[PDB]
């Protein structure tokens, strides 16, 4: 069982995209799906959840209207239209598995969001993006002006595993993040595409 | 709605499924016998008539043993037995 | 089984003649007295008439006296009631009750599915009465010295579309099978039933029974138609490694009281994993210590034995009723008591690359401390930073349940070469004597 | 029977011997005359007690 | 008992003939399709043929195709596989295995015992993947779109030197008699194995089966055999009566890891008691709360509900495999968290014997004080003792849970007249206010 | 059952002797043997252990070869012959019964040292003994100048018990041992041989 | 299940006067009954207990002699005769239920005070009675001067409830009691018997 959601990036403030998720590994019409948001160190909000296109579709009280959630179940994939974005939006989204189907003996998450994807994140920002510098520095790496977080940072592409402490970035004057790695440093940013080696 | 899910889901068939989820049509035969008459039957073993010669012969329901010989006897179109004043199989129309 | 069939119910018109016949199984049929009881749709029930043990004495409604005539064949172990000239208003359901008591003790428990035939109450109990879930609802009956005040008062609660079934009777007592919470009363010439909170299952009609010595005979109630009108959680929690921690978190009856609670490990950087998903029960997957308990409107997960893995945010999460959401918690942030470590303390002077970018961000860092509470000054030279450091601390580590912090101070290219030295002071409880490592220009 | 005056011996009758170790519980009326060193751990030790 | 007994092997010559039967009883033998099945001495399972449930359809594996007869004789209900123009590659054991379901989802569940005949795959499983107990290790198998892509994957996990067993079926499930702890997984042409959690049972090697529509063959798994992966004691643990107080000692895999860990209560002046012998157990005559715990190398002994008996030294100990010595933890001083006692104070001025001997050992007492931390200076008319009185503390109080010291200072006889007073000041946290009796010559 | 000690006394340094411990009370062919050290006023110490005289007997590090165990199953003896002895190895030795042997239902201490002997107490030391000497001071009496430990002190011959509290005692300048008894007070030194009614 | 007491009132020290406690909804004969004080303010003194008529009558150390407690299961009343009444006594009485008899399923406050009654006020003092006097001030109304406690307060007779906080009275250098309501104010004096509407 895997979830699998793409579409986080870059977003104009009001602007408009798809979340696509991906379900593989189980009968995609027979649990109900949801969307569930989670800011940036903060909790989880709940987005959306669906059971079927024809049916009702449930959404957040802050979400009621700009969002539209759908199903595929042919594709086996559930997207999520999010329109006139607002500035409180930018946040991780989870596609969550939530079963509404018990049976007699077998017992699973009946009710519960019982599986979880890896989860995309949205930007809500007119900012364009910026490539990262890494400074190398217990050795230590830091990675400063990069945009929009995440970036994957590593030491020695992953071999060196032991004692390599992330800390999570910060939002500068400048609005431009920076973390740094403690123990070559990798550091790759997606939404910029690129991939360093220092 | 919740809790007020539509009891049916639909079968997605699709033609590139898997063979775990591709449409399987199963037919259960399920038999019963009881007191009424066993009237569906597999397709009845009928050997060859042989004449003559001494015989245990089981003309449908009927068996026994004796040497059956070709007859005059006009049975008429619907009649299966033969019998006598003493009430004991005598004669036989050929099932077949 | 008690059970108690019933037919005999069908169009029939104005004037005519009509037999229902009732029968009786699994009990003495014989030695019970039954009764015909109408309930007209939409409105309280009627009581036709009533038949005793013996066949011998019966009773009529004076609303049908003189034309219904109530029989009882034992033999068969079958009950008829035989209407002639019927009128408009008989148009109605007919149940027969088994009576489980003599008359005037009346009390009516078993009661027909319901024969539909088409074709004022003595006792004034209140048309209706509104109530909340938790309240103490009390609904009186009220009639005369001869209902109320010398024969048993009988409570029934019918649902809406089904069979009235008996709650309180002999004034106090309760079936085997009516929840302690209907309490019956009787004071005087007024019967009263006391419902002490309440629930969605008790949405029913609620009629007041009682026998006539005078009126000779068992007059119903009116009506009475009940009517009933965040997951707030501990923001950090913590113990020490092998203690029992109790996470409770509490929301409302539409939140987390009439739906199953669940509730979440989210580990630093990872997805939540789901520990408990029934108010009880435990996916399988997760250490037996993981367990959940719902009492009332209060969720508690209990983590038995912390370790080094169990420090996580736990959220609890129950769908809404009313708002129709999934709420979850405000989210515990559990952590282990671990003893006291030594703040490892290091400082970088900025790189010549920060000058060739047109910064300067000179690091301190505090690892493998305890506990989260810990202050770095940037003492640059007996002078005190003004708002322009920033610093964040790393989670408790996954094996050594510690902390680790550091302190950026991003100032200007000219400002790090008008300043000789640069040093950061360390406030924590491992170490009272601060130490620093003053690096110079 | 007691049979104290036949098969006692001042010093120990260290001729009669009993099985103290073996995997499994003996099944009903067997017998085991084997003398194989009990490996109760892990390692094996190569018949040494 | 669907039991499938099998023979028909033994030593032949590479380019003869053998004829292996399987007889096979408990179930309706001439409806379920079979197999037979081939493990070459250390090597992953190859599987020989398949017949079907009218021995109608036969299969073969290419590496056997042409040259082996799969037979069935359902009278007797017995199978049949006649090896002919054998091979040096066919020197193996075989199984025949019954098939669960139809083709192409087939489902091996009962295998015979072996029969061992002496004369590549397409499933890219691993070769081996190493696990750690209660670990989550997830074993891939690798498919084309025929293999995983369109069939069933099954799981089975043969232990060392026996048949196969059935663990996942139809990519999800799992037979009755299989733990949850097990489960399947298949996402496109790749299927795969979670196991959650991993004991000493897990030891064996796991292979993948599926059918194929274009090979026509029932394709295996290769290997993957699955591999499971001083005492250190604090000085002194402490805690509250009632309390559960936690005694975790570590050493390494050869102290204490491999061998079973032993709890022992050594109270204050008595032989020790063990409390604990297994890894877990407990010898009868000891409290049920002593409870023992050993998770790897770490052996926890819990000690809940504290009393005034529960005061001693705990000792872990565990035989070494290398060093081959039962070697003892560092030894937990357990002492009780009681409230603060006042101490009281008392001093005897040496007796007359003591000048009759020639010495003066003048005493100073502190009795029913906690906790141990308390000093004694000897002030001798506003005077330090250096370095000459000596004292030791009592261990806690068997009943009491208190602690007594007592200070002796050994003096010369001539040093006891050239001074007059002589006293002792006492500092403790039950008495702010310093308490001294100061007894003259 | 009960393991007794005898054997500790006065011992010149580099001396020999020989601890017998006799137990009673259990099959003793059936359990292992160990002898446990334990000097004054510190830790157990392992000593030694045996199961069979003709098996592997196997001894602590800073004993092997001055050491050697054995049995006598005959007299359910079991005998210690310590030779050279080295001056930190004045102590208590105990005679402890460690199961190995560990039947079906009966659970019992296998593997666990499961019964401890009273334990004897042997002083590795060339210093020659003393009669102990009374001084009676809550009434008390002091026992001083006294070799080696212990001493059994007590007040009125073991009839007064409550309230009878003995410190342990110290090694003087001159090596020889005091206690007191607090509340006639009994002082009997066994390696002396002395009673003592004060 | 109800139990009702009359005869709080003004008493005349050393006076003498009756309370009875009519009770309804249980079988009076099945089940002990209690008086309890509790003076104004503190806590409850248990004033007496009885099962039977013929039966011992328990009296507390303090009213022994100047109290009778009696039955009367024709009329289901519980009677208690004070009689020569000190000062101490002007208190609150309840009428408690205390089951005695358990029955074997039903499980039903076995010797606890199961259901007190609303409970009378008793006041043994020689002062007269005075009426309320309102005075109107979050709105307020002070009523001064009343003896004695208590007198019902409220906020437009009932209508308004939220918000209305009473303080208890407080005792004068006159002897006469005050409170006030705080958010038309209706005052019922009982003993008195004057209700005032301001
Ligand atoms: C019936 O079948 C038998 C055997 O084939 C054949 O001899 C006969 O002519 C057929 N027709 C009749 C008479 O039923």
């Amino acid at each position: 069982v895997q979830l699998l959601e793409s579409g986080g990036g870059l977003v104009q403030p009001g602007g408009s995209l798809r979340l696509s998720c991906a379900a593989s590994g189980f009968t995609f019409s027979d649990y109900a799906m949801s969307w569930v948001r989670q800011a940036p160190g903060k909790g989880l909000e709940w987005v959306s959840w669906i059971y079927s296109g024809s049916g009702n579709k449930y959404y957040a009280d802050s979400v009621k209207g700009r969002f539209t959630i759908s199903r595929d179940n042919s594709k086996n994939t559930l997207y999520l239209q999010m329109n006139s974005l607002r500035a409180e939006d930018t946040a991780v989204y989870y596609c969550a598995r939530f079963p509404i189907a018990r049976t007699s003996n077998s017992q699973s998450s009946y009710d519960g969001m019982d599986v979880w994807g890896q989860g995309t994140l949205v930007t809500v920002s007119s900012a364009s993006t910026k490539g990262p510098s890494v400074f190398p520095l217990a050795l230590g790496c830091l990675v400063k002006d990069y945009f929009p977080e995440p970036v994957t940072v590593s030491w020695n592409s992953g071999a060196l595993t032991s004692g390599v402490h992330t800390f999570p970035a910060v939002l500068q004057s400048s609005g431009l993040y920076s973390l740094s790695s403690v123990v070559t440093c990798n550091v790759d940013h997606k939404p910029s595409n690129t991939k360093v080696d220092k | 709605g919740f809790n007020c899910y539509f009891p049916l889901q639909s079968y997605g068939f699709q033609p590139t499924n898997g063979v775990g989820y591709q449409p399987y049509r199963v037919v259960v035969l399920s038999f019963e016998l009881l007191h009424a008459p066993a009237t569906v039957c597999g397709p009845k073993k009928s050997t060859n008539l042989v004449k003559n010669k001494c015989v245990n012969f089981n003309f449908n329901g009927l068996t026994g043993t004796g040497v059956l010989t070709e007859s005059n006897k006009k049975f008429l179109p619907f009649q299966q037995f033969g019998r006598d004043i003493a009430d004991t199989t005598d004669a036989v129309r050929d099932p077949q | 089984e008690v059970q108690v069939l019933e037919s005999g119910g069908g169009l029939v018109q104005p004037g005519g003649s009509l037999r229902l016949s009732c029968a009786a199984s699994g009990f003495t049929f014989s030695s019970y007295d039954m009764s015909w009881v109408r309930q007209a749709p939409g409105k309280g029930l009627e009581w036709v008439s009533g038949i005793s043990y013996s066949g011998g004495s019966t009773y009529y409604a004076d609303s049908v006296k003189g034309r219904f005539t109530i029989s009882r064949d034992n033999s068969k172990n079958t009950l008829y009631l035989q209407m002639n000239s019927l009128r408009a208003e008989d148009t109605a359901v007919y149940y027969c009750a088994r009576d489980v008591n003599f008359v005037p003790l009346v009390t009516f428990d078993y009661w027909g599915q319901g024969t539909l035939v088409t074709v004022q109450s003595v006792l004034t109990q209140p048309p209706s009465a509104s109530g909340t879930p938790g309240q103490r609802v009390t609904l009186s009956c009220t009639g005369s010295s001869s209902n109320i005040g010398s024969n048993s008062v009988t409570w029934y609660q019918q649902l809406p579309g089904t069979a009235p079934k008996l709650l309180i009777y002999d004034d106090n007592q309760r079936p085997s099978g009516v929840p302690d919470r209907f309490s019956g009363s009787k004071s005087g010439t007024s019967a009263s039933l006391a419902i002490s909170g309440l629930r969605s299952e008790d949405e029913a009609d609620y009629y007041c029974g009682t026998w006539d010595y005078s009126l000779s005979a068992y007059v119903f109630g009116g009506g009475t138609k009940l009517t009933v009108l965040v997951l707030t959680q501990p923001p950090s929690a913590s113990g020490t490694p092998g203690q029992r921690v109790t996470i409770s978190c509490s929301g409302s009856s539409s939140n987390i009281g009439s739906n199953a609670v669940s509730w979440y490990q989210q580990l630093p950087g990872t997805a939540p994993k789901l520990l408990i998903y029934a108010d009880n029960k435990r996916p399988s997957g997760v250490p037996d210590r993981f367990s959940g308990s719902k009492s009332g409107t209060s969720a508690s997960l209990a983590i038995s034995g912390l370790r080094s893995e169990d420090e996580a945010d736990y959220y609890c999460g129950a769908w809404d009723s009313s708002l129709n959401a999934y709420v979850f918690g405000g989210g515990t942030k559990l952590t282990v008591l671990r003893t006291v470590a030594a703040p490892s303390v290091f400082i970088f002077p900025p790189s010549d690359e920060q000058l060739k970018s047109g910064t300067a961000s000179v690091v301190c860092l505090l690892n493998n401390f305890y506990p989260r509470e810990a202050k770095v000054q940037w003492k640059v030279d007996n002078a005190l930073q003004s708002g322009n450091s920033q610093e964040s601390v790393t989670e408790q580590d996954s094996k050594d349940s510690t902390y680790s912090l550091s302190s950026t101070l991003t100032l200007s290219k000219a400002d790090y070469e008008k300043h000789k030295v640069y040093a950061c002071e360390v406030t924590h409880q491992g170490l009272s004597s601060p130490v620093t490592k003053s690096f110079n220009r | 029977w007691n049979s104290n005056n036949l098969d006692s011996k001042v010093g120990g009758n260290y001729n009669y011997l009993y099985r103290l170790f073996r995997k499994s519980n003996l099944k009903p009326f067997e017998r085991d005359i084997s003398t194989e060193i009990y490996q109760a751990g892990s390692t094996p030790c190569n018949g040494v007690e």
